[PDB]
């Protein structure tokens, strides 16, 4: 109801002026529409703030797919990046297959969270895909799933794969910053590379599950033995517990891949695992 | 510390940061006590010049207040060349105040507006300007700077600069201190030619003589007391509507060249009388002494003078008092009490006499066929009037620099320190502790007070007695080297004691830093070439860490606002305002409120008055994990409990230029609020933006453009300017005056470019119902300055509308514990009571002299302004104003005599309000004026 939930006119979303700046075209389809306005109000921010990158979204919740539906069609033959979420309909889905599908090579990415398989298989990042694999459980259950899957990639294709981890991760937040970060992410490694597009504290402690850096060990364990997604075993004390040392720089370009197969490998067998970092070159201190 | 040192000791004479960050950064959150106390270590002029300079209005206003949070002097406002050499230069000079020895140091010190005749009278600085350079230069005497010929007080010093300036034998004349020919002027002021638009060749009829320009002041030793009379100037605003830009004539660039090239001033000492209406000080450090009530106009000193802000305390605020009239109705309700029919009859009778009868709902009725609590609530109705006038915090008076408060007069401004709560630093408000000593809530007294609950606003009376009282028995037994003791004297002995404590420790505290006196301290440092001690401003009530003064004082970190308090605090006094406003005009919610923004009271609240409009469109700040407020939601019509209601809000200057990431997030929320999917009857804003994007041919977002403010570079509608010339034929030119200064659109989608939307801005502004500003404080107050009527667009909206309808007026008081929100006629016949009209206000002014006179006109004109801008002044405050100062014969003359300016300036006022038709009376008391015009006249001209 809109008495309780706020909902918008608004489905399209362009840049007051293009100036001289590269223009990202993004198309959505979703159920949610707290996350119809956190798009809307993230991309308003990166027109009204970015000085070489503009970005137009359309948008449709997947009810409105009938005159939208062949705007949808020109709108995702356009554009860059395509979203779906929550997409549970079956003569619905079939209509977004469709009209993807013949541009799913044109797509720089196609970021489909998860909805009904058939909208699922048109998930395209790089070289990732729905191949290669081997409500808000759902998302945890495909997100913990990820990591599991790097070590059978080559390099590559594994940061393809880190990078729709990073993405879903990112999704999952829903703050305006975060799908900030989202649109930025995918733009500077899929869409504009040579755009120069590029917190964290000098040393700490990380973990690719946990979206925030920690920078001191209490906080880190506290936060370890609230994983649901891990045996006992990982979190008794007589556990066996490797440290692993890496450098900062990796963690903010987001190029970790091997580092979070690293991760998932030694708790797979399970250890416990402490990664620290240092944006400087005594790693000594994080030590 | 490690590069700047070598017992060590400095190896630097002045520092130019160049990274444009705070000294002590991190990830994240700059750390300034932490910087503090480094620049205090090395002590040497710390200077920040951003790197943008080197090469988005919201990245700059972002940036810029954070070195000021450092005590930061900025140096800079196609080639490298002109910031390059501004930087080096003023280096140097600020350097050179530590190389130079202090027997050779020449400091500048220049007076604005003086003899104090027309033009801007400027800002509430409650200044007593030449005995306070007085004591500047004696203290710099007495501290090894060669002041020759130091006069015996400041009246002769007043003497020595103004000839005859109570025109007594002669008429007043200002001290020529020298006569550069127009040769000397033009080879030595390149821009000279750039002055020619408007004032021709030199000279030029200002500041002549008629072949020379004239240099007003006069020298004593190595110390320049100048005076620069006029900008160039106020003096008809409407000339420069047009093809007609601005700038300062052929004498104010005069005066600045003489400090620069002739007489070589190594430091220049300006006081903050003027703020925005001050802006050629050239490579010399520039000097202010500012209020610390007054951050806001500091900040823009130092970003448009490259100034230093020192501060000095406003004077000992007194509660106001009731006189005359009021003090006998005060005695009349007194008892009553003891009388428990007659009496209401004649407490009613005597409310009329003291016009009260339109502050208080007073029947034609008489008290016998009244009920018990209908006789109760009328008597308890008009003495809380009488205690809302009595027990206003306010000065009476002038601050001379360098003496500070006695403890005795301080205890007024420490009982309202006293009087609120502090969640961190942890202690609570005496009232609500001894509120709470007898079972009571103190807002639900406040409330019942209110409503005019006899039980309750006596009960008031008394829980302040009782705090007025014992915070009096900590002070006297602070004078000698108890308060608890005056509790249970006053009736309250179950009071938490353990609460009593930190309370009273703290109160301590603050007395020690109101009557600090650091003040001239703070301007040897900056003379030394040493690092001035950083400080927030501005209200020492709400905020004692404003004291002590004698600090640079800052704005804050416009990211830092609001405060979840501050929104809390919003909602209530939105919820108050629009109960108001049903009541007596509906009870339908208005659709639209159309309210000022402005920089200063938004410091002193932590971003109160902004939340107020942010909740009227129903919308939400919301806070990074930094807790930096940069995002803004709306909220659901489940949570607001009413209509989204329109807005049109008028962002001044000054706000603009300190917050323009606030105007940012207002234009946000309020074009979110349009394009909710919600009914129209539910979404106010909405509804409008419908109707005017279909008539004006546009979308809806356009259509719900609602920000606006002066075009950059740009304050005030320039309505104050209009008021203090009298140059303006009707109310309709200095409307559409308004409507052309003050249509500027800020677009957050497109924040840079700020164009003019006259079409819009009418079209907004005829859908108000309402007009709203804040109270900043009871020194800034509606009538002690003229920024308020300036940006007041009540009668506006009346000519705008179609029906012809005038907005109702509201003015919201939150600077004390009981948040009020007044009609705006209520608040000027407040300020009328308590300030003007009364008697401990006029006489403490008149105590200083000559310049006590200049802050009555400045009440009286500032009066008028209101006539014009909204017709919210009653017919008994001019009556009373001619009664009191111009039928007295006694006060005539004395007030003729003290200042035959600010006096002629009183005489024009009063027969100009009667010339427009604001003010109604006698023609004896018009020939009267008339004649008193021409007597001043003949003394002064």
């Amino acid at each position: 109801h809109m008495f309780t939930n706020v909902k918008s006119t608004i489905r399209r979303v362009d840049p007051e002026a293009l100036n001289g700046r590269q223009l990202l075209k993004v198309v959505y389809v979703v159920l949610e529409s707290q996350y119809q306005s956190a798009l809307s109000a993230a991309v308003r921010n990166i027109n009204r703030t970015n000085s070489s990158l503009a970005i137009q979204l359309t948008g449709y919740l997947i009810e409105e797919l009938p005159e939208n539906y062949a705007n949808f069609k020109h709108d995702v033959s356009e554009a860059n990046l395509f979203i779906a979420s929550l997409i549970f309909i079956e003569d619905l889905a079939d209509k977004v297959v469709e009209a993807v599908t013949p541009y799913r090579d044109n797509l720089d990415a196609a970021i489909v969270f998860p909805s009904m398989p058939q909208v699922m298989r048109l998930n395209k990042m790089g070289s990732f895909s729905m191949a290669q694999l081997g409500f808000q459980d759902a998302m945890l259950k495909l997100l913990r799933t990820l990591p599991t899957v790097l070590k059978y990639l080559p390099v590559e294709k594994a940061q393809d794969a880190r990078n729709f981890m990073l993405s879903f991760q990112y999704w999952l937040g829903g703050s305006q910053e975060n799908l900030e970060n989202f649109l930025l992410m995918l733009t500077d490694k899929y869409v504009y590379p040579d755009l120069g597009l590029d917190v964290y504290p000098d040393m700490g402690i990380w973990h690719p599950l946990s979206m925030q850096m920690f920078e001191n060990v209490k906080d880190y364990l506290e936060w370890y033995n609230q994983r649901p997604d891990i045996s006992e075993d990982l979190k008794d004390p007589l556990a066996p517990c490797i440290g692993l040392i890496m450098q900062r720089t990796h963690l903010v370009t987001g190029d970790d891949a091997h580092y979070v197969g690293m991760v998932q490998e030694l708790e797979a067998m399970g250890a416990r695992v402490i990664c620290v970092f240092s944006g400087g070159l005594d790693f000594s201190k994080p030590v | 510390n490690e590069y700047f040192w070598d017992e060590p000791l400095p190896i630097v004479d002045a520092v130019v940061s160049l990274t444009g960050f705070a000294l002590v950064g991190g990830p994240a959150r700059q750390d300034h006590p932490r910087a503090i106390e480094s620049l205090k270590k090395l002590n040497r002029p710390y200077m920040c010049a951003l790197p943008l300079v080197f090469q988005h209005p919201i990245q700059v206003a972002l940036q810029i207040a954070i070195p000021e949070l450092d005590g930061a002097i900025e140096p800079i406002i196609i080639a490298l060349q002109d910031r390059l050499e501004a930087i080096a230069q003023r280096a140097m000079k600020w350097a050179n105040l530590r190389k130079k020895p202090k027997l050779d140091k020449k400091v500048a010190i220049t007076v604005f507006s003086f003899p104090p005749d027309k033009g801007n009278v400027g800002t509430a600085a409650y200044l007593d300007v030449f005995g306070s350079i007085y004591e500047v230069m004696k203290g710099l005497q007495g501290n090894g700077y060669d002041v020759q010929d130091l006069p015996g007080s400041a009246k002769e010093l007043m003497e020595a600069v103004i000839h005859d300036a109570q025109a007594q034998y002669n008429s007043p004349e200002l001290n020529i201190a020298h006569r550069m020919s127009v040769e000397q002027y033009e080879r030595l002021t390149p821009y000279s030619v750039r002055l020619e638009e408007n004032w021709g060749k030199p000279p030029g009829h200002l500041n002549s003589d008629g072949q020379n320009l004239l240099i007003y002041g006069k020298e004593f030793g190595n110390v320049f007391i100048g005076v620069q009379p006029t900008f160039g100037y106020e003096g008809d605003p409407m000339r420069l509507l047009f093809s007609r830009s601005a700038s300062p004539h052929h004498g104010f660039a005069a005066y600045y060249t003489y400090l620069n090239h002739i007489w070589k001033a190594d430091a220049v000492l300006h006081f903050g009388t003027h703020g925005s209406l001050e802006f050629l000080i050239g490579t010399i450090p520039n000097l202010y002494y500012y209020a610390a009530n007054n951050p806001s106009e500091a900040t823009i000193a130092k970003r448009r003078g490259y100034a230093s802000t020192i501060s000095y305390l406003t004077p000992p605020a007194e509660n106001a008092g009731l006189y005359k009239g009021l003090q006998e109705l005060n005695e009349l309700i007194g008892s009553y009490q003891t009388l428990k029919i007659q009496i209401v009859n004649t407490i009613m009778d005597q409310a009329r006499i003291c016009n009260l009868d339109q502050d208080v709902n007073l029947p034609d009725i008489n008290a016998e066929e009244m009920d018990q609590g209908q006789r109760d609530t009328i008597v308890g109705s008009v003495y809380r009037k009488l205690m809302e006038i009595e027990s206003r915090l306010l000065p009476c008076g002038l601050h001379v620099i360098g003496q500070p408060p006695s403890a005795e007069e301080a205890i007024a401004t420490l009982v309202n320190i006293a009087s609120l709560d502090r969640e961190d630093e942890g202690i609570w408000a005496l009232p609500t502790l001894i509120a709470e000593s007898i079972g009571r809530n103190m807002e639900e007294i406040y409330r019942n007070s209110d409503k005019g609950i006899l039980a309750d606003v006596e009960l008031l009376q008394d829980i302040t007695l009782a705090t007025r009282a014992a915070v009096a028995a900590l002070v006297q037994e602070q004078i000698n080297a108890p308060w608890v003791k005056s509790l249970c004297d006053s009736g309250y002995p179950n009071v938490n004691e353990e609460k009593l404590k930190p309370l009273f420790e703290y109160l301590e505290f603050c007395l020690e830093q109101v009557c600090a006196d650091n003040e001239f301290g703070g301007l040897l440092q900056a003379l030394e070439g040493e690092y001035v001690l950083p400080g927030p401003g501005g209200d020492p009530i709400r905020n004692p860490n404003v004291l002590p003064t004698g600090k640079n004082i800052h704005a804050l970190d416009p990211q830092s606002i609001p405060t979840l308090a501050a929104v809390q605090s919003a909602k209530v006094v939105v919820d108050r305002l629009l109960e108001r406003q049903r009541a007596e005009n509906g009870g339908n919610y208005p659709e639209t409120i159309a309210s000022v923004l402005w920089g200063t009271d938004n410091i002193k609240t932590y971003g109160e008055s902004l939340a107020q409009i942010m909740w009227m469109v129903g919308a939400k700040p919301v806070p990074d994990a930094l807790g930096r407020v940069n995002k803004i939601e709306l909220v659901p019509l489940e949570e607001l409990g009413r209509p989204r209601i329109d807005v049109v809000v008028n962002c001044s200057g000054v706000f603009r230029d300190l917050f323009i990431n606030q105007m940012n997030l207002l234009d946000q929320a309020v074009k979110l609020a349009a394009e909710a999917d919600e009914p129209l009857e539910m979404n106010f804003v909405r509804k409008h933006a419908l109707e005017q994007a279909e008539e004006m041919g546009i979308g809806v977002r356009e259509a719900a453009t609602r920000i606006f403010s002066n075009a950059s570079g740009s304050y005030s509608s320039n309505v104050n300017l209009a008021v203090e010339n009298s140059s303006w034929e009707d109310e309709s030119e200095l409307q559409e005056m308004y409507l052309k200064r003050k249509s500027f659109a800020f677009n957050s989608d497109n924040p840079g470019m700020m164009d003019q939307n006259r079409d819009m801005f009418e079209r907004a502004l005829k859908t108000a119902d309402a007009t709203f500003q804040n109270l900043d404080s009871s020194e800034i107050s509606l009538t002690d300055v003229s920024h308020y009527f300036d940006s007041d667009p009540t009668k506006l909206i009346s000519t705008l509308r179609d029906d012809g309808k005038a907005p109702a007026a509201y003015i919201a008081d939150t600077t004390t514990a009981n948040a009020q929100v007044r009609t705006l006629s209520e608040t000027v016949r407040l300020d009328a009571r308590t300030k003007l009209l009364n008697p401990k206000w006029y006489e403490g002014m008149l105590s200083h002299g000559y310049e006590g006179v200049r802050e009555l006109s400045k009440r009286l004109v500032n009066t008028m302004g209101w006539s014009a801008t909204a017709g919210a002044v009653d017919n008994w405050v001019y009556e009373d104003a001619n009664s009191t100062f111009i039928k007295d014969e006694e006060m005539c003359k004395r007030l003729m005599d003290l200042n035959p300016n600010s006096f002629r300036r009183m005489v024009s006022t009063l027969l100009e309000v009667n010339g427009r038709g604001y003010w109604e009376t006698s023609d004896e008391n018009l020939e009267r004026l008339q004649e008193l015009y021409q007597e001043v006249e003949d003394r002064i001209e």
